[PDB]
């Protein structure tokens, strides 16, 4: 029972890590494009 | 989940890019027309 709960939380943690990287990583890509467009506008 | 980092609508980023590219094209057209007119004014000044 404890081992099944540990395995469930490990899978939920890996899925949350992937979701967090997608939420981050995309914002960081937009920030780079926004900065480049700001330099071009300037 | 409460940390929603909605960095605009991917729509606002596309619109800002299209508007920036449109403004850049318009600045090139103003530059070309101003350079052409400066040429004509210079030629007319010489002729006068």
């Amino acid at each position: 029972q404890l081992e099944n709960l540990i395995n469930k939380w490990s899978l939920e943690l890996e899925d949350q890590e992937k979701h967090f990287l997608q939420q981050a990583t995309q914002v960081n890509a937009w920030d780079r494009t926004l900065m480049q467009n700001g330099e071009r506008i300037t | 989940s409460r940390a929603c980092f909605q960095v605009g609508s991917e729509e606002e980023k596309r619109q800002l890019r299209t508007e920036s590219d449109g403004l850049h094209s318009f600045f090139l057209e103003i530059k070309e027309t101003t350079e052409s007119l400066r040429g004509e004014f210079s030629a007319m000044k010489i002729k006068n």
